[PDB]
């Protein structure tokens, strides 16, 4: 089912990007109605700005040109109960960096009781001219081959000490 | 019928209080709202029956005459009890006491009759 | 002269049968639960005819003499008090009619006597109960102390539930309660789990939990299951640990505790019934069946024209070919068997009418062939042979129905069995069948006699408060499905308790008819119903049983191999391999450096094991290494890790089957097989069992397939129901009676649904599967609600319309389960033990070296004595001394630990200030006295205190025991851990554990179980790691299927930690039905082909309902194969000890 997952913080200039934003109800029988707001403000600025809006199944997007046009919904669909909130920008642009919030609004359906939450998603992103391999994925794929080659070291240096132990023998008898 | 255990013979000296104890017992747990006990006095065995004190929702005492004030509710009726005392009694309450228990979800009312006598 | 008369009319003939003709014609009347009132003279009937019998041996044998030959024999004293109720009963008597009449019911008891050698039965089974005396009070002691245990660990637990954060008017959670009783009401206020009886159970730590936003938990309010089922008094919690070590759902207890718990406490449940239920369960069945040896072996012991008619008769009998046609028929009639296979709830009509005629044919051949047999033979030749007689009757009916019931039809499936002359198990099947029957006739005729008691008794006292209660158990006031208000209803649920399904059935006896009545009846039932149940089994099981540079490099590789850091190193590589497996789950996606890692880590792994691989075929060459079993496995698994990672490394590679294939890595874990020591010799002696148990499975599948197209032809197509869709439940039948009006009422009507049970009898194959859940009595229910509620192909069914049907389930369980079961265990058991005289007579579970050690453990069994001690030189040591060797001062010291031992049993949820106090005072004393008593027993004895084993258990008892009451102390001033400090508490349960020295015979009992623990610990470890290979294909297989029943937050495949969890629930085989249901159903509106499952890649939830079938059933096979064993080794090392 459901799970949340944090959203990747570097993107690549001039390239389609997603926001991911997910969260997740404690019960999954329970069924309750959605809608999320996504204010970002610009890198070195403070303060924030609401950029969209979605509430039933439309997607409202604030008129301002540093997110005009360029932006689509990759949430649930026609659920009505969405869960996973995300956002897809294509044509990235320097313009598209800072700090991002995801607030969700729920209203809960129970036997008597209505309840509505607030939850709160912080994704930080910064703008790069190239992709860049993470340190870790980098750093596995050269602890890999030195694990390798010690091995492969290790076996030959023992194939050697026992080799010439073994013809040594042959030769006393 | 419906299990009441009432003493069919009550004797009580004039002037003493009177408890009249009647047993009530079904299966099940008693609702309040779905609870209702009645009871109704009759000067003689065909005298027409007077309600005197009902439990609906709540005890309801009706304050006959005929009693002044001198009747009160004795009974915890989740304990299956609903007995009534009558207090300082007089020469005149002498008769039939009759109580009515209905009890939700059981169909069945129970009735418990008691014939109270003053000494002298 | 009257006394010879009297003593003439005494021993006859006719008056043995007629006082028993009288008795079994009264059993019918008890039946009738509302008799007419013209019966009641027929009452004053059978009244009369006891007395008249009575009268005759008590007139003849007391001569007027008190009655002295009357009375002496014990069987009299039932008789005389039955006929003096009646006469009582007419005379004044007690208040309770309904308790009145099952005083007549020991009427029928007296059959035990008028039938000859009944009585020699019973006093067996009597005989019987005398060794199960040991046991009983262990049972009694192991269930108490785990009682202890959860009560400490669990109290007050169950009684969590969601409560509401906001309220209306000022409103507290107190003032709420005494304000609410209703049913309607509880549930506004607690969360309620969509039509459950009780409220959702939450918990406080994370592992449990959880409570949907805006409900907050509480603990308040009744436990659930009517209050029934809670761990808060010692009583309750008794009966809550006696449900666990019988396993009656057991399975709905552990997931209680655990939701309210929290998953760590599962460790609880696996120690108690790993040893409370298979343990204890085994110990009681060794018992029994080692007493029965003795006694069923002793007794044996002691004993030791008209001639041209002829002309055409040369013929035949010539023509019979006995050769080529009798062994012609076997197979032509196998042949039409299938042909009856072929059935499906909608068949075209071309299909149906090819049924017609190929039974035709077959009904044909085999009616030639019948008048043939008797004219080569004539009729009283012919009909002398009993298969014969058996063949005419089976051609009689067939010619019958040639052009004229269904339920006549049905029978036709029969014929099959004449196959078992020449097979060598049906005959062990038959065999068997014919003992219960036969030699064990009177035995087997017990068992009945008591179902019967038991039924009609249950009748007698409950029937009549199910009728005026009912609204104590239902909504719509009517009576539960299963009850106990007639004699076949009432016969219904003690068949059930025979089967271990009393709990269920138990909380409501007692909504309706109180505690200590169900209670004192049902623990009757099921100790007494279920011992003769044992000695069957165990009886009729028994009875039925008796330059060439190339060679120094080949050379020095194989040294490789041979060293032990190799060895040691590839080992590590495997666990090492095998750990990596468990971290890929739905989550697998958060925390993204890991996978990274563990994708990387893969391919170091997949290097390392061809290069191991490379070695092995240099040290051993090609024609070594194929030939042993264990490298074509090591060789299979690299190979499939090889293609896949050169089809991913490759590239281009991964659309379809190369995807499935992955899925195959799961199997990795299977290389750890070979090496351990104790795994593979697990192994060996499963592998030698195998054509043993294959023998057996085809002989069931025959057995069952009998049951399964008998099945088929009854209820096939008649399972399907208009439902409503937001509850489930089912139209009336008065509105919508059929399949056609069903679809009009759709299409004005939004959420109406015709549909299937998905476990059903609509083809051979799918009663195959049904059959099986009803054999295991998982998930049976559900099933028999719907074969007796059934009526037509395309009409909806009526509610108990079949009523009947249940002896169609009855009669298979008897054959079915009971029989094949004993079958199963009869073959199994006895293939190990010829395993076992083959290896020079050795245990066939334990590695060498556990074998030096289990010798040792042998030797703790002797009694030789150990030194005295010499009494001190001085006083005090001869005084302290003196007293200690008193044999007044073991008993004190005895007796004050079970004076200790009800203390705790007094402690009770919601107990006052004050109670706890004096408890805490009350045990300081105790931990006075017992420490006290230590360093009495160490002034006097010095160094030789130490030398005792038991001495040292003692003394590190109190050590923890004051450490303990330190440790609670010292939290208390600076920490508040609740959770912890339970646990700390603990400690003190080590000092009842004392009582065990004092008991020798339960201290046997307990020594017996550390004998077999090495070979538990070998099972027990390939137990694990088949587990193992099953949670991790369950992991990617079975996550994200939609969650219906028994599939849940909590108990799903979603991760590993949660896959564990259930497959260690299925393992009893428990519940294995509920967990199987959400994998079935595939396809719209059962569930949503495709799915979005955020958070994740994969699309849809859909149960494969080929792959899954073939998951749960292996794995209920696998378990219970590895289970025969733990009944295979407690049995052996149990006749060992008590032979000693
Ligand atoms: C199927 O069952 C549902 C669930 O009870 C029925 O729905 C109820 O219908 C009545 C009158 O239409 C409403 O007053 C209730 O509020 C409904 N329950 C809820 C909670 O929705 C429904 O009537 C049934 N379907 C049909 C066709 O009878
Ligand atoms: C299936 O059930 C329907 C419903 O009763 C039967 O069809 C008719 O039902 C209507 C009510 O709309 C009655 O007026 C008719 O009398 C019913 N049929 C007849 C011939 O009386 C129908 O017969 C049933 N059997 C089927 C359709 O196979
Ligand atoms: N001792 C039991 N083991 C089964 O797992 C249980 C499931 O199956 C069954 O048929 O009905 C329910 C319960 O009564 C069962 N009882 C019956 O067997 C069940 O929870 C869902 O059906
Ligand atoms: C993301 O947005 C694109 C619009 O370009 C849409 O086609 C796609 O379906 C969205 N992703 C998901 C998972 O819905
Ligand atoms: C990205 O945006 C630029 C405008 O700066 C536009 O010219 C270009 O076409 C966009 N990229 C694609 C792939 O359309
Ligand atoms: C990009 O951002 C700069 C400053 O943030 C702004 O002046 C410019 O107008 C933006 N580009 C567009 C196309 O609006
Ligand atoms: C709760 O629902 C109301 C609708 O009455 C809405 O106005 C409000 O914004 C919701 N609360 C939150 C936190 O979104
Ligand atoms: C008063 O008693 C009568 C008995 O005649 C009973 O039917 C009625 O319900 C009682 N009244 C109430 C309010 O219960
Ligand atoms: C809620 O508070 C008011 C004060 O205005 C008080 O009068 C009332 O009794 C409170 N409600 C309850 C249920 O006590
Ligand atoms: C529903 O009724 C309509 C009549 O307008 C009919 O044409 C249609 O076939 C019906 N639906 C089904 C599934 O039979």
């Amino acid at each position: 089912g459901c799970v949340e997952v944090d959203s990747e913080t570097e993107a690549v200039y001039g390239m389609t990007f997603k926001i991911l934003c997910i969260s997740c109800k404690r019960r999954s029988e329970t069924n309750a109605e959605t809608f999320t707001e996504w204010t970002f403000r610009q890198k070195g600025t403070e303060e924030f700005v609401k950029i969209l809006r979605y509430e039933n199944e439309v997607l409202q997007l604030e008129e301002d040109e540093r997110f005009e046009g360029r932006v689509v919904w990759n949430g649930s669909r026609g659920t009505k109960d969405l869960q996973d909130l995300s956002i897809f920008i294509t044509n990235v642009t320097y313009n598209h960096s800072g700090d991002y919030e995801c607030h969700v609004y729920r209203l809960l359906f129970f036997e008597n009781y209505e309840h509505n939450t607030s939850v709160v998603k912080k994704i930080h992103i910064e703008v790069v001219d190239k992709a860049n391999r993470d340190m870790a994925s980098i750093v596995s794929e050269i602890m890999m081959y030195v694990l390798i080659v010690v091995l492969t070291i290790w076996l030959v240096a023992e194939m050697i000490y026992c080799y010439k132990k073994i013809a040594a023998a042959t030769e006393t008898a | 019928s419906m299990e009441v255990t009432v003493p069919a013979t009550l004797n009580v000296l004039n002037g003493s209080d009177a408890r009249l104890p009647c047993t009530f017992n079904s299966c099940y747990t008693v609702n309040h709202k779905q609870f209702s006990l009645n009871w109704t006095y009759q000067e003689c065995n065909n005298c027409s029956e007077e309600m005197f004190l009902q439990f609906r929702m709540k005890i309801i005492n009706l304050k006959l005459e005929r009693f002044q004030d001198r009747v009160e509710f004795s009974g915890n009726p989740s304990k299956y009890d609903v007995s009534v005392m009558l207090r300082n009694v007089q020469p005149e309450d002498e008769g039939i006491y009759n109580c009515y228990i209905m009890n939700p979800p059981d169909r069945h009312r129970g009735h418990g009759k008691i014939h109270l006598q003053v000494l002298m | 002269p009257l006394r010879r008369i009297s003593i003439k009319i005494l021993v006859h003939s006719l008056f043995s049968m007629l006082i028993m003709c009288t008795i079994l014609t009264n059993c019918i009347f008890m039946t009738m639960n509302n008799p007419p009132d013209w019966t009641k003279n027929v009452e004053y009937t059978f009244t009369g005819i006891y007395t008249f019998e009575s009268l005759v041996k008590i007139l003849a044998r007391g001569f007027c003499v008190g009655e002295f030959t009357f009375l002496r024999d014990p069987w009299n004293w039932l008789d005389f008090v039955v006929i003096v109720f009646a006469y009582l009963t007419e005379f004044v008597n007690l208040g309770n009619v309904s308790a009145l009449r099952t005083f007549r019911v020991l009427r029928a008891l007296k059959t035990i006597s008028v039938i000859p050698g009944l009585k020699t039965i019973v006093g067996a089974l009597i005989q019987s109960v005398k060794k199960l005396s040991d046991v009983m009070i262990l049972t009694v002691f192991c269930l108490s102390v785990f009682a202890l245990i959860g009560l400490q660990l669990f109290m007050g637990n169950l009684k969590h539930k969601c409560f509401r954060n906001s309220l209306e008017n000022n409103e507290t959670l107190e003032s709420i309660m005494n304000t609410l009783e209703s049913e309607e009401d509880f549930r506004k206020y607690f969360y309620y789990l969509e039509g459950s009886k009780d409220a959702l159970l939450c918990g406080f730590s994370t592992d449990s939990g959880q409570c949907p936003e805006g409900y907050t938990c509480v603990k308040i309010g009744r436990n659930p299951d009517y209050g029934y089922t809670s761990f808060d008094t010692f009583s309750w919690a008794f009966l809550a640990l006696f449900r666990l070590m019988t396993q009656d759902y057991w399975e709905n207890l552990y997931q209680q505790t655990l939701r309210a718990a929290g998953k760590t406490y599962m460790i609880f449940f696996v120690v108690v019934i790993f040893l409370g239920s298979f343990y204890l369960i085994n110990l009681i069945l060794a018992v029994v069946a080692m007493a029965y040896k003795e006694q069923n072996q002793a007794n044996i012991e002691e004993a030791k024209c008209s001639p041209y008619w002829i002309k055409f008769k040369k013929c035949i009998y010539f023509i019979v070919m006995d050769p080529f046609v009798d062994l012609a028929i076997t197979i032509c009639i196998v042949l039409n068997t299938l042909f009856m296979a072929m059935e499906h709830h909608p068949m075209t009509e071309e299909f149906k009418n090819v049924l017609a005629i190929g039974n035709l044919v077959f009904t044909g051949i085999f009616a030639a062939e019948m008048v043939l047999k008797l004219i080569a033979m004539d009729p009283y030749e012919y009909f002398q042979v009993g298969w014969n007689i058996f063949d005419s009757l089976i051609v009689t009916l067939s010619l019958v129905e040639l052009f004229l019931l269904s339920v006549l039809r049905s029978f036709r499936l029969l014929r099959v069995f004449k196959l078992a002359k020449s097979w060598p198990t049906l005959n062990m099947l038959i065999k068997i069948i014919g003992n219960s029957v036969g030699a064990l006739g009177n035995l087997t005729l017990v068992l009945a006699i008591i179902v019967f008691i038991f039924a009609v008794v249950g009748m007698q006292l409950f029937g009549k408060s199910y009728k005026e209660c009912v609204c104590k158990i239902n909504d719509d006031c009517t009576l539960p499905r299963w009850h106990m208000n007639d004699f076949f209803h009432s016969f219904l649920i003690v068949f059930r308790v025979l089967c271990g399904e009393w709990i269920e059935t138990m909380w409501d006896c007692m909504e309706v008819a109180g505690q200590a009545m169900c209670l004192i009846v049902y623990m009757m039932v099921m100790v007494i119903g279920n011992l003769v149940v044992l000695n069957l089994f165990l009886a009729l099981l028994l009875s039925s049983f008796s330059g060439k540079i190339w060679w120094n490099i080949r050379k020095t590789c194989y040294k490789i191999v041979e060293h032990s850091w190799f060895e040691s190193f590839i080992v590590l590589m495997i666990l090492l391999s095998s750990g990596a497996l468990a971290f890929e789950d739905i989550y697998i996606e958060r925390k993204k450096t890991i996978k990274i890692i563990l994708e990387y880590a893969d391919k170091i792994f997949t290097y390392i094991f061809i290069l191991e691989m490379l070695l092995k075929w240099i040290a051993y060459g090609y024609k070594t290494y194929f030939t042993n079993a264990w490298c074509w496995l090591d060789f299979l698994i690299v190979d499939v890790s090889l293609v896949t990672l050169v089809a991913n490394t490759l590239g281009y590679s991964d659309l379809g089957p190369i995807k499935s294939l992955r899925t195959l890595r799961a199997l990795r874990p299977l290389r750890a097989l070979s090496r351990f020591e104790g795994m593979r010799v697990v192994v060996n002696a499963l592998i030698g069992a195998i054509p043993s148990i294959m023998n057996v499975l085809l002989v069931c599948l025959i057995f069952w397939l009998i049951f399964s197209i008998m099945g088929v032809n009854l209820f096939a197509g008649k399972f399907y129901e208009c439902i409503n869709t937001t509850d489930g439940s089912r139209f009336p039948a008065s509105q919508v009676p059929n399949r056609s009006e069903c679809f009009a009422l759709m299409n004005v009507s939004q959420n109406v649904r015709w549909k299937n049970l998905k476990v059903n009898f609509d083809n051979v194959g799918l009663g195959y599967l049904s059959l099986l859940q009803v054999a295991t009595f998982k998930g049976w229910t559900i099933i028999m609600y719907a074969a007796v509620d059934s009526v037509n192909v395309d009409k909806q069914p009526k509610y108990e319309y079949s009523l009947y049907m249940y002896i169609y389930f009855v009669v298979f369980i008897i054959f079915g389960s009971f029989f094949t079961l004993n079958l199963f265990i009869g073959v199994i058991i006895d293939n190990f033990n010829q395993q076992k005289k083959k290896l020079g007579g050795q245990d066939i579970f334990m590695t060498e070296e556990q074998k030096k050690y289990y010798n040792a453990m042998k030797k703790l069994g002797s009694k030789k004595p150990q030194k005295p001690i010499p009494r001190p030189g001085n006083k005090i040591q001869g005084c302290i001394f003196d007293l200690v060797t008193n044999q007044a001062f073991d008993i004190s010291i005895m007796v004050l630990i079970c004076l200790n031992m009800v203390t705790m049993m007094v402690e009770k949820e919601g107990q006052s200030q004050h109670m706890t106090e004096v408890l805490y005072w009350i045990n300081v004393v105790f931990i006075i006295l017992f420490t006290g008593e230590c360093v009495l027993k160490l002034i006097s004895l010095r160094h030789y205190y130490f030398t005792v084993g038991w001495n040292i258990f003692d003394f590190v008892v109190v050590i923890i025991s004051i450490v303990g009451m330190f440790l609670a102390d010292l939290i208390e001033t600076y920490f508040v851990s609740p959770t912890l400090f339970r646990v700390i508490r603990l400690a003190r349960i080590g000092r009842i554990l004392r009582l065990v020295k004092g008991a020798k015979g339960i201290r046997t009992l307990l020594f017996a179980l550390m004998m077999s623990l090495p070979a538990l610990f070998n099972i027990g470890l390939l137990l694990f790691l088949v587990m193992f290979i099953y949670a991790i294909f369950g992991m990617s297989n079975f996550a994200y299927v939609k969650k219906e029943d028994g599939i849940n937050d909590m108990f799903n495949f979603e991760t590993f930690g949660n896959s564990m969890i259930c497959l260690f629930q299925i393992t009893t085989s428990a519940g294995w039905d509920g967990l199987l249901a959400p994998i079935l159903n595939s396809k719209p509106p059962d569930c949503d082909p495709k799915k979005v499952h955020p958070g994740s890649s994969v699309e849809g939830d859909c149960g494969n309902p080929s792959v899954g079938i073939f998951y749960f059933v292996s794995y209920i096979i696998i378990s219970f194969l590895v289970v025969v064993n733990m009944y295979i080794a407690v049995i052996l090392e149990n006749f060992s000890v008590a032979t000693e």
